[PDB]
This record gives C-alpha cells, structure tokens and sequence, in this order.
C-alpha cells in the first residue's frame, strides 16, 4: 500500500532519492532515504542542564 | 582561452519564481558556478523583511487584543513573512488601520510611494466585531541573512525575528549547448524560487558581484 | 561506528567500475582521479606506492 | 604547543618524577622570577617547563646544582 | 557585566590549561580524562568522537 | 498535525480536558481569542433556561512543568458545529487531533561525523521558521517576611544600585506588565532592616523574557500600596 | 548590507618548493566552501599546462610488451613518463627523443634540449639500463592541454595530466573575530609538479574564475 501510494505520487518506488551534497555540489553514490518523520522536542533542554 | 557565459534568457515562468540561463560554459565550470551561485543566492541576498511591529493597545506579545480571533503572537507569525519591496530607503514605518468584520489582508496597509507589498492576498488576522479595529505600526528595514530577536544590540515595541532572504529554493541543471560546430559545452539553467521581492537578473548579478568581490583577496 | 563504515566503504572493490585496470603513478593522482569523477572510489588499479 | 610528553619520558624515565621536576621548575619560572632557557611562544610556564625537559637541559640534577649554587651565593 | 576585554583575557588563560571531563558513572580509569578547551558559541561540551 | 498517525489522536485530544468540546451543537455567534459564543440549535435546547452557550477559553497560564497551556479557536464566525466537536485547540492539538511535535524532511546518511553516535543535525530552515520554538513560563515568588529587627518593605529606595535598577520599576517597586527583563534586572524591590540591606527579587541568571502577569497577595492587616 | 568581510592571506607556511599551505582568514559564514570548492574544481580539472600524451617505441608496437636491457617493463615505464613535467613555450606541440645507450639509470636530463622543451626536474628517473650493449630509443610527444585527459578517452596512449597541480585540499576551520560569532578560515593546501610555484597557481585559479564572471559584475 505504501508502494502504490508512492506510485500515486510522482516519487520513486523504493523511497530513495539521489541527493546532491550541499558543500561540494555533486551526487552522492548510493541514493539515500528521505521522507518526512514526525519529530518531537523533549523538555530536557540544554539551558536547564548547564 | 576559455569561453564566457552570458545571461541568454530569463523566462519568467511565474511572478514568484523564474528560470535564468547561463550559457555557454566550458566542461567543468557548470557545477562550479552552479554550486557557487546556489550557495551565494541562498546565503547572502539583500532582503526587506519586517523587523519591529508596534500594535497600539497591546502591551506585550503574549496578551490578546479584544475582538481579533487570533493571538498577538500568531499575528507576529503572520507578519513575519510579509514580503515587501522597498527601493530608495533602508528603514520605513508602515501603518495598518482596518476596522469592520472580515479578514485583514496585506492590501490594508498604507501604500507609501516606494514601499510596495508584493502579495496582496496575504492574510494577517481576522477581525470579528462591529466596532473593533487593530491599528499597528510596522517597521520594515533592509538586511542580510538571518538576524534573530536575541542577537540585536519604550514597552509597546514588539520585536519579531528578521528573515531577510528573498529566495527560498534554488535548483540548477547543466546540459549541452550547440554554439558553432563545437560540442561538449554546458548550459547552466538556474531555477530559483523567490518570494517575489528580487528580480532574477538582480540576483544573478549581485551574486557574481559578491563572489568576484571575494576573489580580491589574492588577485 | 560511522568512521568504520566510511573506511569500509572506501577500501573495497566492485568488479566493473570506471578506471578498471589503468595504472596510476601514485596515491596523489588517485585522489585527483576520485575528486574529479573520472574513476570510481573502488575499482581495481595498479599503483606505484612507496 | 605541546601535545604529548613522550620525549620527556624518554629523557626522564620514571614519568612520576616528570611532574615533580617540571612543577618545581615551573615554580622557579613563575614566582621564582627566573627567565626561561628556551624561547616561549606566549605559553604558560607549564609548557615551557616540559618543553625544557624535552630539550635536555633541565632535570632534578640541574636543579640541585642551581639551588645549591644559590645557597652558596 | 561581561565587558569586551574579558574574552581576550579568557583566551589568554585557557590556552595551555587542561580541564577534566568526567561522565557520571565512572567505571574504569578512563572515565576521567583531561583535555584542553576550545571556546564554543553554544551551551554544550563538544567532546572528541573517538574518546 | 502528524502525517503518519494512528487514529487514537482524536480520542486523546478530545477525551483529555484540554480542548473546548462543544456541549450543544449549533451556529457560532462570536469568535475571539478570549471567548467563543455558540448559539444553540432548536432541537437540543431547553424551554426554560434557554439562552446560548459561552465558552471562556484558557489563555496563557502556567502549566505544572513550566510549559504554556494555551487555547486558540479553531472555528470561524458563522459556522455550523455539532455536539461533541472541538472549538478550541489546546496545547499540542490541531483541529481536534493530538499533535505533539512537528514533522520535517529527514535524510538517512552519515554526514561528516556530525551525527556520530546518535546525534541529530538540523538546518537553519527549522530554526528560522520558528517551529520548535517552545514557550516557557516561569513563576518567581517574592515574599515579605516578618522577621526579627523589623518588617520588610517593598519599596524602590534601594542602595548600591543606580538608575539601571530603577528604570524598569514604577513608584511602587514592582516591574511593569511587559517590561522585557533580562538576567540580573530587578523585578521586585525589597529591603530588610539591619542601615538596610538589599534583598530584592532578581531574575535568575541566563534567562530572558517578558513579564506577562503580576499577582499581589496581602495579609489582612497591612495597608496596600498604590500598585496593588 | 553590501560590505562583506574581504580577507587577505595572513601566511603561506610553505614546505619545500613544490609544497604550499595557504590560509585565508576570516571569511563570511559559509564562504569557506564556496571558494574551497570553486578553487578545487578549477585547479584540478581545468588548468593550462603541457604534458606527455603519446610515446612510440622503435621496436615495440604493443602495450603489453617486453624488452631486454631495461628491467622495468613498458607497462612500468609510462608511469615515469606521466610524471615527466615539461614546461613549453608557445609551440602548441613538439616531439622529443630519448636515444641513449649505456649502463645505469636514464634520468630526464638525457633528453636533448631542443629549443622550447625545458626539463624542470632533470633527475627524474625514466628507466634503468643494465647492459653495456643495451640501447633505448623512442619518440615521445608532449602536447598542450587543459586538464586530466586519460588514455582510455584518446604508438602508446599515455595518460595526459596537463594540469600543474597534483594534490589540493581545504579544511574550513572556525576563526573568531572581535565580536563576531563564527566565521571561516579557508586552509588551501597544494602540491604542484614543479612547473610553476604554488603561490602563483592559486593566482591563476582566481584568474580563470574572475574571467568567467566578467559578463555579470
């Protein structure tokens, strides 16, 4: 179902995209996984620990 | 005796963004100028974002103004991307005055002679009462890069972050050209995405101005 | 953990990549081949080492 | 600049006398008032002390010679 | 007050002075080591990776 | 909103007490950051005690862990609502779902050692767009103790300090609503008789922020100052 | 708004004449890589220079071959002829000779002078001859080009490394100013083949690049 939903998008099937390095400006070998992950911030911030 | 690139065509595909073309290029300078111009255009372009909003009846950025459906802070995050162009100044104080039930879009701003809002459909907040009206003073100033609210330097002055960057997304593609019985040349096509406040010729010219200025260090 | 993955990716070989079976005068033009893109990072090559 | 002290161990083999000898010498340069024998690189007196150990002109014997000599003088 | 001249003073008292880093459950004698500081615009100790 | 959810987000964000669930469905009469006024349909409406519904939202007040519980309206003016729907998104809620963090574009590659053991590397886009920028609220007490040798005054007449201390106070000695203090500034002037020693409340070191609210409590038997 | 922090190089800590180590401090935040790459791909791949392209042997018309008198094979002799660094005057191409007999190493000095061909490293060992009657003789062709052109892209087809550099690298380390937060310190490190000093090959790298930006500024 994820593969067919990616087929509905204009995206590659394996979920991996060739990416270009920001510093050097050239294609990474072995195309990398990208996507959207839901990420959280915890209240163990650093300006309480210092 | 390398060849030299020139701006051969600026196809304005939309009012927001456009594609310029750098052509011709010797084999190897395509990714050099593509990465370098991408990096300069994302890093350092002169922008015109909002800096310091001063609503009238509002003491601090955490209170609420009576009769607007949004908080003052979501008004700050709506004004943070108020894309505006200025021409002959550096700072300027805009003024928004709007009453009546309905949305308060960017067109409700005083239209002073050089200051031009580039996106009139941009919502700020919604008014909701008959006799209720926000009345703020908006301070737009020029800048460069990203200046957060902490690292700068009465009480009604609410300080927002500065987001001085006209461009948003750069992409470039090298491909071949067919100049005069001579293959293995390169056509750079720089597809930028601008919020609407910098013309692409001005961007692609100021960028090489910055890079060639940086090469003064040893030539 | 990352650094042994980078070294293990750096010193291996595939049987057919660019620069297969060409001789190289030193490690310096091996760096100069890989930074350009005429060779691959792992393709077998006779070199002269000291 | 000083990264390791392997040369100092190769001149003073104990590695536990190195801290005592170099500490004594660094006292003789800091609040001892004396001037160093190797040119400093805007360093603190510790790196000057170990830096003089690795040259071969400071150990416990030289400090015995100098302190007994000033005890005579 | 954190004036402007104290930071060159601070770079002139760091330069060759070790500090001791310590992770809290110290098991073996490598649990306390000693480094030299490099000043960080930040709020986090930047530790060498292999160490 | 979470892109990849479960469907238990609706039951958590509704069934906890942070959203303003409409008790009776109808037509929204008025939308404000402070309050939401709901006109009721005719079917679920009592004959006596008929009226309409008025929801007072909870604005910026302190949580138990120094985070900022907040309620914001998620309906607009003139909109049909149904019994059992959300009207105010609470903290970490959006349109009735439960949305704890934010969802971002992630790559999986070892990038120059800046993600060595388990680290994370975040671009300037995320910090520019103000999207992990959490709002904290700290509560600083300053009591007026009756001790030996004399009672404590809350006056502004403080020795050893100049106009940098008294610039941000009124004549009573308490900081203004919204005067943006930093670390080291004086919020509440307070001296203890010894001539007299400074014991004023000071902002703890290393924090910034804006004084959003000032509570004043007074023992029955002390006359009030002007600011109270 | 327009005034950046234009640097100038504070030191050239150079080891022996083909080696150099150029710092540049300070550069505005992010300009370490937009110059460290732009000088990398211009020095490495597109530099004007002259080097050996093809060699033909008097009695050998095959790559995988053999010859008496010289113990290092013809497969092994071309590695020395790659590193044979020759600076040439305005001739676009010129051919050279290596007619020599004897016992011992044949260095680069044993080529005839022959006008514009200058040998910057005469001591570079090309081949050893071990017999008293062994005699080596070949035609070797230098040529003017603009970067690494290999043998498989193009008598013996030898790799053509016209570019005067061999190693370039850069390490952007941080470098503070008085009250600035963090900036860059471009550390350019370069080793050439000896046809040009490495203080100048950087100053030809910016020379090529500033010409490329001429229709813009």
């Amino acid at each position: 179902e994820i593969k067919e939903l990616l087929k509905l998008g204009d995206l590659p099937t394996s979920g991996q995209i060739r990416l270009y390095d920001g510093r050097t400006g050239e294609q990474f070998e072995r195309p990398v996984t990208v996507g959207y992950m839901y990420m959280l911030k915890l209240n163990h911030l650093v300006d309480d620990k210092m | 005796e390398f060849l030299k690139p020139r701006l051969v065509d600026i196809e304005q595909v939309s009012s927001t963004h456009a594609k310029v073309t750098l052509e011709p290029l010797e084999r190897g300078f395509g990714h050099t100028l593509g990465n370098a111009l991408r990096r300069i255009l994302l890093s350092s372009m002169p922008g015109c974002a909002v800096t310091e909003v001063e609503i009238d009846g509002v003491l601090h950025e955490y209170s609420t103004k009576e009769g607007v459906q949004e908080d003052i802070l979501e008004i700050l995050l709506n004004l943070k991307g108020l894309a505006v162009r200025v021409q002959g100044k550096d700072e300027v104080i805009l003024t928004l005055n709007k009453s009546g039930i309905g949305p308060v879009t960017a067109a409700d701003i005083t239209h002073d002679g050089d200051v031009e809002i580039v996106k009139p459909q941009h919502v700020i907040c919604h008014l909701t009462d008959e006799n209720a009206s926000i009345s703020m003073r908006i301070k737009v100033q020029r800048g460069r890069g990203y200046v957060p609210a902490s690292t700068r330097i009465p009480i009604g002055r609410l300080l927002v972050d500065a987001c001085y960057s006209p461009v948003e997304r750069i992409a470039y593609n090298v491909e071949a050209a067919r100049v005069e019985q001579r293959t293995d040349l390169d056509k750079l096509v720089i597809e930028m995405e601008t919020n609407g406040t910098i013309d692409p010729e001005e961007a692609i010219r100021r960028a090489a101005t910055i890079l060639a200025e940086q090469l003064e260090a040893f030539v | 953990q990352d650094v042994v993955l980078g070294l293990y990716y750096m010193t291996r070989d595939c049987v057919n990549a660019k620069g297969e079976g060409m001789v190289l005068t030193g490690p310096k033009e091996a760096e100069r081949l890989y930074r350009s893109g005429l060779a691959s990072l792992h393709a077998r090559v006779k070199v002269r080492i000291t | 600049a000083r990264v390791t002290v392997q040369d100092a161990v190769e001149k003073i083999g104990n590695r536990f006398d190195l801290v005592l000898v170099a500490a004594r010498r660094a006292r003789q340069m800091q609040v001892g008032g004396k001037d160093p024998l190797v040119p400093e690189e805007n360093d603190k007196t510790t790196v000057i002390a170990l830096r003089e150990i690795e040259e071969g002109l400071i150990n416990n014997q030289i400090l015995d010679v100098r302190e007994r000599q000033e005890q005579q003088e | 007050r954190e004036e402007a001249v104290v930071w060159d003073i601070l770079d002139e008292v760091i330069r060759e002075h070790p500090v001791l880093l310590n992770r809290a459950p110290t098991l073996h004698r490598l649990g306390i080591q000693a480094f030299e500081p490099v000043l960080i615009e930040g709020k986090a100790i930047q530790l060498h990776p292999l160490v | 909103k979470p892109l990849v959810g479960t469907g238990m987000e609706r039951a958590v964000a509704v069934d906890s007490g942070v959203t303003a669930v409409a008790k009776r469905g109808g037509v929204v009469q008025y939308v404000d950051a402070s309050r939401i006024v709901i006109k009721v349909n005719e079917d679920e409406m009592y004959p006596g005690e008929a009226g309409i519904d008025i929801y007072n939202l909870t604005k910026y007040t302190r949580s138990n862990q120094n985070t900022c519980i907040n309620q914001m309206p998620c309906v607009s003016l003139g909109e049909p609502v149904e019994r059992g729907d959300v009207l105010a998104d609470g903290p970490s809620t959006d349109l009735g779902e439960l949305a704890l963090g934010q969802n971002m574009r992630v790559a999986f590659m070892p990038w120059n050692g800046y993600n060595f053991e388990d680290s994370i590397l975040v671009s300037e886009r995320v910090v520019q767009e103000d999207r992990f920028t959490t709002i904290h609220i700290q509560e600083l007490a300053c009591v007026s103790r009756d001790t030996k040798l004399g009672p404590e005054e809350i006056t502004a007449d403080i020795p050893n300090v100049g106009e940098a201390a008294l610039s941000k106070l009124d004549e009573s000695g308490i900081v203004y609503i919204g005067a943006e203090v930093t670390g080291g500034d004086i919020l509440v002037g307070k001296v203890t008789p010894k001539d007299v020693k400074d014991s004023s409340l000071r902002v703890p070191n290393g924090v910034s922020g804006t004084v959003i609210d000032v509570q004043v409590f007074t023992r029955d038997g002390v006359e009030k100052d002007k600011r109270a």
